[PDB]
């Protein structure tokens, strides 16, 4: 008898993820939206194939912004490239706070609802994220119907669950009012990951590549400089070591943490440059004569 | 290396003794 | 259990019935169910009636001996509680939980 109706983690593909960092980065600190295309297989899996945005909003994310016509109009399109896939859910930036919806935007989501239950809400902070995985929740609404239900448990199970973190207001605020919160985990192909890298020309020939033997020279010199000012810490921090840790030896016979350790750097660097160099160097003027 | 080995030395005091200790720790119950 | 040739053991459990040490045939067929695969087993049961190995075996073998065996230990010693399902509807929401 029952149904399912739960919210599933989301698998987020690489260019996906890219286009929604993109989005709202550009977007913000106006509160921005767009929509999210996929296919959804099994009862467990939801693939974001692709996103774009539908015209951004201004002024909160507005029921206003929400538009069937847009919608409409961007779908038949689809079809023709052949490509047809339906929307997976949608999006939307916040800068207010990370991992929040504003008041606007719950009244919103609704009618994503209504289409498809699988309909889900990521709320991207740019501000916050400098790791791009970070602050980013998918969320599900709550209506007055869903809790009287008791849909919010019901999105836990089927995945690892996940609940959100910015912010104590946010969180408090966020999670009555506003949603429950479900898991995101990430798929990227093998492809995704070379492509991912980027590969680049020059960035390997750079290695090969010969620096001025003046410039090693006079590098070698300047690193040596360096040691020197290092020598009169390291030479008082030598005369007595003979208890443990040598980094508390090196401090009390003057020496602020390793002076050993300043000195190994200053070489290593010098040493790296030049024996890469001189490796390079014998190997093309044989390898072009 | 040469600070770790006067450390190292520290060390082995402690090592040899527990062995003796030990020695010492079993007589007293074999000698009552 | 380790060579897993169903013709090995049936080859046991023959001389051991012709002997008239039947006890002794008896107890590798209740040993071996334990550590072995169930495919293996099965096999066993076929090839010893076929000899003329008693029917005791072939019931041990089955695996519908074993269950009850354990009823004993576990009735005896049963602990049981209520509560736990009462925490769970009345204290917080009920599916995550609930599962």
């Amino acid at each position: 008898a029952p149904a399912v109706d739960t919210a599933e983690q989301v698998y987020i593909s690489s260019l996906a993820l890219l286009k929604m960092l993109k989005h709202g980065r550009a977007g913000v600190p106006m509160e921005v939206m767009g929509l999210m295309l996929g296919e959804f297989v099994d009862d467990y899996t939801v693939r974001v194939i692709d996103v774009f945005a539908m015209p951004q909003s201004g002024t909160g994310v507005s029921v206003e912004a929400v538009d069937p016509v847009f919608q409409a109009k961007m779908l038949d399109m689809l079809k023709q490239t052949g490509r047809p896939e339906m929307v997976v859910g949608w999006y939307h930036s916040h800068p207010g706070f990370g991992c929040w919806l504003s008041g606007v935007d719950i009244n919103t989501q609704q009618s994503f609802e209504a289409l498809s239950e699988r309909a889900v809400a990521v709320v991207v902070d740019p501000i916050q994220s400098v790791k791009g995985k970070v602050v980013i929740d998918a969320f599900r609404l709550i209506n007055a119907n869903m809790m009287v239900l008791g849909h919010e448990p019901r999105q836990t199970t089927s995945n690892l669950g996940h609940l959100n973190k910015p912010s104590i207001q946010a969180l408090i605020h966020g999670l009555n009012r506003h949603y429950y919160s479900i898991t995101i985990n990430y798929r990227k192909n093998e492809l995704e990951q070379k492509m991912l890298l980027n590969l680049h020309k020059k960035s390997w020939m750079e290695g090969l590549t010969l620096q001025d033997y003046s410039e090693h020279c006079k590098h070698n010199e300047s690193v040596v400089k360096e040691m020197l000012e290092l020598a009169k810490n390291y030479n008082k921090a030598v005369e007595e070591e003979d208890k443990m840790t040598p980094e508390q030896l090196a401090i009390k016979n003057v020496g602020k943490q390793d002076p050993k350790r300043h000195l190994e750097e200053h070489v290593d660097v010098l040493m790296t440059s030049n024996i890469v160099q001189c490796l390079a160097a014998m190997l093309d003027t044989v390898v072009f004569k | 290396m040469v600070v770790v080995y006067l450390a190292s030395l520290i060390r082995s005091v402690v090592a040899l003794h527990n062995l003796i200790n030990n020695k010492i720790a079993n007589r007293d119950a074999e000698k009552k | 259990i380790f060579l897993d040739d169903t013709q090995a053991v049936s080859d046991i459990l023959e001389k051991l019935v012709k002997e008239d040490n039947l006890l002794m045939a008896y107890q590798i067929c209740f040993d071996l169910y334990e550590s072995a695969s169930q495919q293996f087993l099965s096999s066993v049961i076929q090839n010893l009636r076929t000899v003329g190995t008693p029917l005791k075996m072939i019931k041990i073998l089955s695996g519908e001996m074993a269950i009850e065996l354990h009823l004993q230990f576990l009735i005896r010693n049963n602990n049981t509680d209520l509560m736990i399902l009462k925490n769970t509807k009345d204290a917080v929401r009920n599916s995550v939980c609930h599962t």
